[PDB]
RNA sequence: ACCCCCGUGCCCAUAGCACUGUGGAACCACCCCACCCCAUGCCGAACUGGGUCGUGAAACACAGCAGCGCCAAUGAUACUCGGACCGCAGGGUCCCGGAAAAGUCGGUCAGCGCGGGGGU
RNA sequence: UCCCAAAAUGUAACGGAGGCGCCCAAAGGUCACCUCAAGACGGUUGGAAAUCGUCUGUAGAGCGCAAAGGUAGAAGGUGGCUUGACUGCGAGACUGACACGUCGAGCAGGGAGGAAACUCGGGCUUAGUGAACCGGUGGUACCGUGUGGAAGGGCCAUCG
């Protein structure tokens, strides 16, 4: 049950990668799209759909992902390595990926 | 690496035009007929490659 | 029976404190006793090796999971 | 006496006493004072003999089961490997190991049973009394 | 069809007899697993379709032929061979079969007297000891192969047996008084 | 600044289980629906899409509790590097250092970071 | 493969035990998903085990075979797609008296799976094999004793 999230954490190499990693918490209706450093346990841009949602808790799946990439432009990020938990990369979570891969 | 009538055998490799061997230890035990694959020989690559002698 | 036997080998090759090089073999083992740390790769036969230059570093978190990292000098 | 199932062979080594205690499962006890090998047959020797001196009771404990197989010479020669798998079982015993212990009976009734079951043994022994309280 | 009486004749009747502080803590019905005894003593490749079809017409769902546990004892046991069957009903299809069991199944049974009242699973669940299959509204001996038995298991979300027995009887379950 | 919640690290049982209490719409979970994108060799349990009420029961978080786990002295002892001896022998002793295990005292059911959110 | 082996490695005996001379188009690569043995309680051809359900459960299972190590974030179990069980190479190391054997990042020509980072040059590893000579087959064209061919010979692979 907790195996799905770890299978993508041990999988996504941290150090040897050199890259960063983007997490995602969409088991509910509250995506964070938090971005985390490979060595340092800090956070850079950190997106979330908490500050308003305009009555949308499902459709903003792509709005937050566009907001993220744009929010990352102010830091200097080129490469992002995604790290979903128990998410088979379907729809709600796919919108983030797509939106933060062309909006960057 | 014994070699008798027993099941499984050492296989020569051919190709569409290509003239190259892969040397593979097959076996007549289960599905024993479709010994076809895709091993690019020195060449453009992507050649139909069946070890089936 | 007297018959049967095997020379065998295994063990550790690069100990901690030592200065490795890109390709030096660190520890040989059968299973996964020493897990590949930072700077250290792992062969089919769980044979640990080094990717670049640096220093041998052992890490132990209460047995079970061993780790070996390489701290570059420069 | 003999084990019900084991590996078969063994080796040989004598260190100091480890798991031997002054008193348990009774009041009086008998302790060795010399390292040696106590044969299975020797244990039968002691047990039977103490049962002759004790008509009823059955309060005779023997917690030194032999767990040590020994080899033996079948005939002659030396052109061979493990010789004599089945010979006898011996239980190792180190000074301060309790072999025997009795209870219910008096003082005199105990000085006889240990005495007697002392002459059979390859080593010296002494009989003790209570005043030990280590673990329980 | 059902569900309406599943609540009114249950939930409100529970806070008026016990004392729930929540409509969520109210004992519910999770699933009804059906097991099929096949093979072993009766190793027949024909008997497999006998149950495979019938089970798929009585509960309206394709069952799964659970093989052996890879255990080879002294008697007739093999490594990995279809011997068991699993028919888990939950949700819509659950109440569909359940209702049929309380209205037609149990009532329409020869020498029927009821079911053992003693508390069965002591974890808040319950189990049924169904046997003969010639007592179902879907099973027609005039168009089958042979005659066999089936096992039904009632899986609920009760905490205790006291709250389980209540739920079962109120929903529709006869007992031998 | 105060506190709390959520996400994610270091640490990876002296930070674990059990028992008990607290938390109700900021957050979390259950729950409701789910013909279709997707999916459980059967079941939308779990994945999953669209979202009210209700509830906090369960889960989770926190707090007390330490009966149980875990961690674990001091002293002494086993053993041993070194030196020096005894018995016919299985063995054993003295001097000088290092120094267990177990058990006991006792210790504590963490601490230390980053980001975001909602409250005073 | 363990033990002897006396806490690096190594170390003998007609010392103590148990295996191998294979297997697999998948048990491969990769990509996703599932988590065990057993006991207790209650249930129908059962009545020991087993089929089902619910709890306990650092796994006391499993990993094709012998054993040890190791594995719960899997080297446990399934499914989709594939033929990297590829070719031309290999800094630097382990190991041996030599000969062999073992691990390997990276680079190149081309492919596989995934959105992707990334991984893959056989299978959890350690046995499942053996020099040279001689010969068979395919390939490629270097030699070919006057020249141009050919026989033959070499080389690449591979078989006995
Ligand atoms: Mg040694
Ligand atoms: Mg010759």
């Amino acid at each position: 049950r907790r195996k799905l999230r770890t299978r993508r954490k041990v999988r996504t190499t941290t150090a040897a990668s050199g890259r960063l990693r983007l997490s995602v918490y969409r088991s509910s209706k509250h995506i964070y799209a938090q971005i985390i450093d490979d060595s340092r346990g800090q956070t850079l841009a950190a997106a979330s759909s908490a500050a308003l949602k305009s009555g949308n808790k499902t459709d903003t799946a792509a709005a937050v992902g566009k907001a993220l990439a744009a929010a990352a432009a102010e830091k200097g990020i080129k490469q992002v390595v995604f790290d979903r938990g128990s998410y088979k990369y379907h729809g709600r979570v796919k919108a983030l990926a797509d939106a933060a891969r062309e909006g960057g | 690496a014994k070699d008798g009538p027993r099941i499984i055998v050492k296989m020569e490799s051919s190709a569409g035009t290509g003239f190259y061997y892969t040397t593979t230890k097959n076996r007549r035990n289960t599905q024993a007929k479709l010994e076809l694959k895709k091993y690019d020989p020195v060449a453009k690559k992507h050649v139909v490659f069946r070890e089936k002698k | 029976n007297g018959r049967d036997s095997n020379p065998k080998y295994l063990g550790v090759k690069k100990f901690g404190g030592e200065v490795v090089k890109a390709g030096n073999i660190l520890v040989r083992q059968r299973g996964t006793k020493f897990k590949a740390g930072q700077g250290v790769g792992m062969g089919r036969d769980h044979t640990l090796f080094a990717l670049s230059d640096g220093k041998v570093v052992f890490i132990n978190k209460g047995k079970g999971a061993r780790f070996i990292s390489i701290e570059a000098a420069q | 006496k003999r084990t019900k199932f084991r590996k078969q062979f063994r080796g040989r080594m004598t260190g100091d006493a480890k798991g031997g205690d002054y008193v348990a499962f009774g009041d009086y006890g008998l302790i060795a004072m010399e390292p040696a090998w106590i044969k299975s047959n020797q244990i039968e020797a002691c047990r039977i003999v103490m049962s002759r001196h004790f008509r009823r009771g059955g309060k005779i404990y023997i917690r030194i089961f032999p767990d040590k197989p020994v080899t033996k010479k079948p005939a002659e020669t030396r052109m061979g490997k493990g010789k004599g798998a089945v010979e006898y079982w011996v239980s190792v015993v180190k000074p301060g190991r309790v072999m025997f212990e009795v209870a219910g009976v008096t003082e005199e009734q105990a000085k006889e049973a240990f005495r007697l079951a002392g002459h059979k043994l390859p080593i010296q022994t002494k009989m003790v009394k209570r005043e030990v309280y280590d673990e329980a | 069809q059902l569900k309406t009486k599943y609540n009114d004749q249950v939930r409100p009747a529970l806070m008026q007899q016990f004392g729930y502080s929540s409509v969520m803590a109210v004992p519910r019905i999770e699933k009804i697993v059906v097991n099929e005894g096949l093979g072993s003593s009766k190793e027949d490749s024909k008997a497999i379709d006998k149950a495979a079809k019938e089970l798929a017409l009585i509960t309206l769902q394709k069952p799964i032929i659970t093989k052996a546990k890879k255990s080879i004892s002294n008697f007739k046991l093999r490594q990995g061979m279809p011997v068991g069957i699993k028919v888990t009903l939950r949700g819509e299809r659950m109440y569909v079969f359940l209702e049929k069991l309380i209205n037609i199944g149990l009532p329409r049974i020869r020498d029927f007297r009821g079911i053992n009242p003693n508390a069965f699973d002591g974890r808040g669940n319950y189990n049924l000891g169904i046997k003969e299959q010639l007592i179902f509204p879907e099973i027609t001996y005039d168009m089958v192969d042979k005659t066999r038995g089936m096992d039904i298991t009632i899986v609920t979300t009760a905490k205790t047996d006291e709250e389980a027995r209540a739920l079962l009887q109120s929903m529709g379950l006869p007992f031998r008084k």
